[PDB]
């Protein structure tokens, strides 16, 4: 029942977005280096609301609003789904 | 006098340019717009609360007497906010001269009924009615005219499909004549022949 | 005296459109493109409205087409995309927006066929 | 936002006009079953104009609304008068309509169409 | 075989080299019984019971949006960034070149003419090979 | 003029093997039973699925979420792109992110074991528009194709 | 499937059902529903008929152009069976007189010309064969009509094993020989009954039903190689279904017991007619038979069709049989006919 | 020439023949398949070649304003003739 694949998409120049554009430019390369083997797919798109996508076995998905989030809540964010698998 | 160009008539022009703006001075309460063509004829654009006024004066003022309503007709644009366009045309014979009269309505805005000023209206705003679906206010006995009897839709209006929605058959099973969803054994097919140069200079729209 | 509407336009239940007409159609808004075999600009002036296409069979008798579609041959022109857009809604028709498409202002020189040094001299005329 | 009325002036107004046309609808199925011959019942004939009268139940427009009242006296006044044949009165139950299967499996094997 | 639509047959999805997303639109219907390609999919899946939660072009769409949110801004190119890290990561393994040299699969103009099961099955392009060929 | 393929080699029927191994025709019922029979006896890496080159958008994910619910993740693609490091986590991996128009804005161009002219014709022709209008410089590594 | 025959359309006039049809006896009773159901959604119908070409006149109007077609054939010769089957997808066998002619008795048109479809169609790789039998077939039965139909039923079984076979009930509709039947025994004052009708039981089942039984025999695959049998929903006591009868005419109903001999001889009288028997001593024995209850045998519920009850539409059938002082009267001012539980 | 199919239905001048296995030629059982004859692309290739003296001709199809609208064919090209494109008449540069 464990993790399959993360999504995270967040917008190029809003605001709402800024302490997830942090995150990938700080701690996605050893997080990926961390995690060799699972998708990590980061979508840019404009004027969207960033937003943590995990999909788990036989295609069970949750989403989790990172819109505001800091450089800090969106490393507890995939934290938390890294660890505790739904 | 060139063989192949229609005349141009003056005389007429002037006049119809002098009781355009007559008719204007006398109702500025309702006329929006008046314009005379290059085949002189005049038409004033009212708004449409001066239906019954503005067809009264013509019909009985001394120097309008327009007496006999030709035509009352409808036209569909549907760019417009206001899609219907109504149409009066009106004829003296006391001044031999001819009056066009036009007013705008959408889908759930009245009209009123100009049957008061013209009994001839009665009919024509069946029509309209019946083919565009403009409700007219006061009319003695609105209803369809020209559709079936049950007909679903107003034909007229440009979003109305050619051959409708809806055809008859006689079914020997309900021993009657049933209707059924159109199906065409052979398509209408679509032309599309305007050219892509422009014809007319004159009436070009600045971009 | 005018009463206050305070809802969205909806004619849809006054139109007589039967309701898989309304609900399953796709109306597409645009400026029709150029036909690419004419350099005539004059059919790329107006906005249009046109429906998805449904199937076309070949009738057993002849072999021509024949549809059920009743919107097969609907067009219709609007001044603005704005309009198109007010008569798609107060209809209730699903519908989908392409911008108009302008050519690029571009930089012409007669000139520029001779140059010294470009390659833009031309080698033939 | 301020628009000529056509009857009513708010939604209660106009749905006084409906209850009225409804019970002129009501009223008049019996004499139009035993009028036109229909083989159809009383409470069937009821039933359908119940089923048109719902079909409409979400419009909040006082306007559209009037128009719709509007649309339904003529019809009524057209079945009254016997101006309809039997065929426009049977019109209503598509008794000659196979029924078209609404899930997407069904539609999916039959055609395109969605 | 499950037959299906060409991509004249069908109101699809495309992104381009670019990234830019843009949509096809239905100008004939697939011939003989063959159907939309995202339909049959559907329609297998609830046949084997595992029915997937869409079943119009846009509820499928929607599906797009919530996975690469650029699949539904037509006629948009969206940009892509972070170009360091992809760049940090391609360091870490090392790998070694072939002595190979790079050589295209299409030298000339006659290996141009048929490169997918369309312009394989095209009398025209067929006829364009036999002429550059000879 | 590849069009005139469309009315070539067309599959119009749903097919399956008969007794003697022979592809026939069936419905659509029948084959989608046969098919989402053994969908049902098979799970994870059993289950794999290929998208050739002229698959939309719209099957691609309808694909995916379907092997997704036998917890198969074998959605693989004909044409291969490297998964080494940031792999195709990162769009800007595998786009052409200078955009076709961008090509007119550039005043040197690198083109790396690649034949634009037969690949991408149209992006070929908007190189030679900037060669000739814009003066670009051009350099290849690869076959010295023309 | 041949590309000329796939499907197209939404199922309307003008669409391509994929369904060619050769219909024998499409032009009495059965007939004019069936080619009516198969025109409505676009089928190629094959209509051989034997009749003056003015009486298929009703048939034309049911099929978009082209899609009905007329031939000649005779019962008895077979290259005119082959004509009219060879091209076809589906067979349906529809023949059947209620009387027996000068020309062709009951062993003539249940079985010899059954049997000749059947084979011919065999021979021409017809895909689907549709025969209808009736339910109360049987090689015992005092009808010879009914008779010939169980001989028959077993004929078309070995020739063409997997055929579909039909076995209706009686049939009601506006132009049955049954609801029809007992309405017009009023020219004769009482009406005639084999202990007073008391002693059969009858289950009609309504023309609709059989026909959309019967198309959709042709588009279910598993209706092949089986028998069906059509019944409607309600068994009734003969004195209780001819009683109905009189009340939704609302003629003076006058019952009378007749012994069965008594009554063959007024049949004997009638068939001395060389045109259409108002009745006949087999016509007799059938309305006299108890309808089978055929347990074992799949229904009109296994075809997707719910069965119509007889009150729905007997009005329908006898509103044509009241005088003018009774023409308006509703389907509600007669109570229903008692059933059997 | 008008052929037959080897299910015995004739071949028209377009090429058409109802494939044997297809239900439509039940539609001429009892009647006639429809057929002319006279195939126009036999017919224009008995003509002769029209022999002339210029580098270019023209052709209106004869009868003047009865023909059709009057083209004119180069006969630079000694391989081929030149052929009307309205009604298919050669012609060819004599020497
Ligand atoms: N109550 C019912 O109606 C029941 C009917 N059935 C069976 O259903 C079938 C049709 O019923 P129905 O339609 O009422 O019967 P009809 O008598 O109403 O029509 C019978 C058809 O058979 C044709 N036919 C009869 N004899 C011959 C013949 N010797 N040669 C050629 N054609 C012939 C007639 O053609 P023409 O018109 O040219 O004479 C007619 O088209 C019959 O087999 C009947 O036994 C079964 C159970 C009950
Ligand atoms: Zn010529």
């Amino acid at each position: 029942l464990g993790l399959r694949e993360i999504r995270i998409h967040l917008c190029q120049r809003s605001p709402g977005s800024q302490g997830v554009r942090d995150f990938i430019e700080k701690r996605y390369v050893e997080l990926k280096k961390a995690n060799p083997d699972l998708p990590i797919l980061i979508r840019e798109c404009s004027d969207v609301q960033p937003k943590l996508w995990a999909r788990y076995a036989f295609g069970q998905e949750k989403n989790v609003s990172l819109n505001n989030f800091s450089a800090d809540q969106v490393t507890r964010a995939l934290e938390n789904v890294l660890s505790s698998k739904a | 006098t060139r063989p192949t160009v229609r005349p141009r008539n003056d005389v007429a022009h002037k006049q119809l340019s002098a009781f355009g703006e007559y008719v204007a001075e006398i109702l500025p309460k309702y006329v929006q717009q008046v314009q005379v063509s290059c085949f002189n004829e005049l038409e004033i654009c009212i708004h449409p609360d001066g239906v019954i006024p503005v067809l009264t004066f013509l019909r009985d003022h001394s120097n309008a007497q327009f007496k006999s309503l030709a035509d009352l007709t409808a036209v569909d644009i549907p760019t417009r906010q206001n899609r219907f366009e109504i149409v009066y045309n009106l004829l003296s014979l006391r001044f031999n001269s001819r009056i066009r009269v036009k007013t705008y309505t959408d889908e759930l805005t009245p009209i009123e009924s100009s049957v008061p000023v013209y009994k001839a209206a009665n009919w024509y705003e069946r029509e309209i009615w019946d083919m565009f679906g403009v409700f007219f206010a006061n009319h003695p006995d609105l209803r369809r005219i020209l559709t079936d009897y049950g007909f679903e839709g107003h034909p007229f209006r440009k979003d109305f499909p050619l051959s409708g929605y809806v055809e008859l058959r006689y079914d020997d099973e309900v021993k009657r004549v049933v209707a059924e969803p159109v199906e065409l054994a052979q398509e209408f097919r679509k032309f599309d022949l305007n050219s892509p140069w422009e014809a007319f200079p004159a009436y070009r729209q600045p971009p | 005296q005018l009463i206050t509407v305070d809802e969205k336009l909806d004619i849809t239940t006054i139109t007589g459109v039967p309701e898989e007409h309304i609900k399953t159609r796709k109306a597409r808004i645009f400026v029709p493109a150029r036909n690419n075999m004419q350099s005539g600009v004059n059919n790329t002036k107006k906005w249009k409205m046109e429906f998805d296409t449904r199937e076309r069979w070949e009738n057993p008798l002849m072999g021509w087409a024949s549809t059920a579609d009743p919107l097969s041959n609907l067009v219709l022109t609007f001044s603005t995309k704005e309009d198109a857009v007010a008569f798609a809604e107060k209809n209730g028709w699903s519908y989908d927006v392409e911008e108009r498409k302008v050519p690029k202002p571009k930089s012409k020189s007669y000139g520029a066929n001779f140059s010294w040094n470009k390659r833009t001299r031309v080698s033939t005329k | 936002t301020s628009v000529k009325p056509i009857f009513s002036r708010d939604m209660n107004e106009a749905k006084r006009r409906v209850r009225e046309l409804y019970r002129a609808w009501y009223r008049e199925v019996p004499n139009t079953v035993h009028l036109f011959q229909l083989d159809i019942s009383v409470k069937q004939g009821r039933d359908k104009v119940r089923e048109m009268f719902k079909k409409n139940a979400h419009i909040t427009d006082p306007r559209v609304v009037d128009l719709l009242v509007i649309k339904g006296k003529m019809e009524l006044e057209e079945t009254i008068k016997v101006w309809k044949q039997r065929t426009h009165v049977m019109r209503f139950f598509h008794e000659t309509e196979a029924p078209r299967p609404k899930d997407f499996l069904s539609k999916f094997y039959v055609g395109h169409d969605p | 075989i499950l037959p299906g639509a060409a991509y004249t047959e069908k109101s699809a999805t495309y992104v381009n080299t670019e990234g830019r997303a843009q949509q096809t639109k239905v100008a004939v219907t697939p011939p003989g019984l063959a159907r939309e390609d995202w339909k049959i999919i559907r329609a297998l899946s609830e046949i084997a019971g595992m029915t997937l939660p869409y079943d119009t072009l846009d509820q499928v769409r929607n599906r797009l949006e919530e996975v690469s949110p650029n699949l539904v801004r037509y006629d948009d190119v969206e940009g892509a960034n972070y170009f360091q890290q992809a760049s940090e990561l391609s360091k870490l393994v090392n790998q070694q070149l072939l002595a190979d040299p790079l050589v295209p699969p299409q030298l000339t103009i006659k290996d141009f003419y048929m490169t997918d099961s369309i312009s394989r099955a095209s009398q025209t392009m067929a006829k364009c090979v036999k002429a550059v060929t000879e | 003029f590849a069009y005139d393929g469309l009315k070539r080699q067309r599959l119009t029927e749903p097919m399956v093997r008969n007794e003697k191994g022979l592809l026939t025709h069936t419905t659509w019922e029948d084959a989608l039973s046969r098919v989402a029979g053994m969908l049902q006896s098979f799970q994870g890496n059993d289950v794999a699925a290929i998208a050739g080159g002229l698959v939309d958008a719209e099957a691609l994910i309808a694909l995916k979420d379907l092997l997704n619910r036998v917890d198969s993740d074998t959605l693989c693609t004909e044409e291969v792109f490297p998964t080494a490091g940031a792999g195709t986590d990162l769009r800007s991996n595998y786009l052409l992110n200078t955009t076709i128009a961008g090509v007119e804005e550039a005043d040197v161009v690198l083109l790396v074991g690649t034949n634009p002219r037969f690949e991408a014709p149209l992006f070929n022709a908007r190189i030679r528009k900037s060669w000739l209008h814009n003066d670009l410089k051009v350099a290849l590594i690869g076959s010295p194709v023309d | 499937l041949h590309h000329a025959v796939i499907p197209h359309g939404k199922g309307g006039r003008s669409s391509v059902s994929g369904i060619v049809a050769t219909v024998f006896g499409a032009t009495g009773f059965l007939g004019r529903y069936v080619v009516n159901h198969l025109g409505r959604m676009g089928s190629q119908v094959i209509v051989p008929h034997r009749c003056e070409p003015y009486d298929t006149m009703h048939l034309r109007p049911m099929g978009d152009l082209g899609q009905i077609i007329f031939m000649d054939w005779n019962g008895r010769d077979k290259d005119s069976i082959r004509r009219a089957v060879e091209h076809s997808s589906v067979v349906i066998n529809l023949v059947g007189r209620e009387w027996e002619t000068q020309n062709f008795d009951f062993e003539d048109v249940f079985v010899k010309i059954p049997q000749a479809i059947a084979q011919v169609s065999k021979e021409a790789g017809v895909e689907k064969f549709i025969h209808i039998s009736h339910l109360n077939a049987d090689i015992k039965s005092s009808s010879k009509y009914l008779r010939s139909k169980a001989v028959g039923e077993k004929e078309v079984r070995e020739t063409f094993p997997e055929a579909t076979i039909i076995k209706p009930a009686e049939i009601f509709g506006r132009e049955d020989r049954f609801l029809n039947y007992f309405a017009n025994i009023r020219w004769f004052g009482g009406v005639p009954l084999i202990s007073l009708g008391k002693k059969t039981v009858k289950q009609p089942v309504y023309i609709v039903d059989v026909t959309k039984g019967i198309i959709n025999a042709i588009k279910d695959p598993d209706a092949r190689g089986k028998t069906f049998a059509f019944v409607g929903p309600s068994r009734y006591l003969l004195f209780d279904l001819v009683q109905y009868v009189f009340a939704v005419a609302h003629r003076p109903f006058l019952p009378y017991p007749l012994p069965h001999f008594a009554y063959r001889w007024i049949g004997r009288l009638f068939e001395i007619s060389p045109f259409e028997p108002w009745t006949t001593r087999d016509k007799v024995e059938r309305i006299h038979t108890t309808d089978k209850i055929l347990p074992h045998l799949p229904g009109l519920e296994d075809l997707g069709v719910e069965a119509t009850p007889l009150e729905l539409k007997a009005i329908e059938v006898l509103r044509r049989h009241r005088t003018y002082r009774w023409l308006s009267s509703e389907i509600e001012d007669v109570q229903p006919a008692k059933t059997i539980p | 020439g008008v052929r037959t199919s080897p299910t015995g239905e004739k071949v028209t001048h377009t090429g058409q023949v109802y494939d044997d296995g297809d239900y439509r030629k039940v539609r001429f059982v009892g009647r006639q398949k429809e057929v002319n004859e006279n195939f126009a692309i036999d017919l224009i290739a008995e003509q002769p070649v029209s022999q002339v003296g210029s580098r270019v001709i023209s052709c209106d199809g004869g009868g003047g304003a009865l023909g059709h609208p009057r083209v004119y064919i180069n006969l630079d090209k000694e391989t081929k003739t030149g052929t009307c494109g309205y009604c298919g008449l050669q012609f060819r540069q004599q020497h």
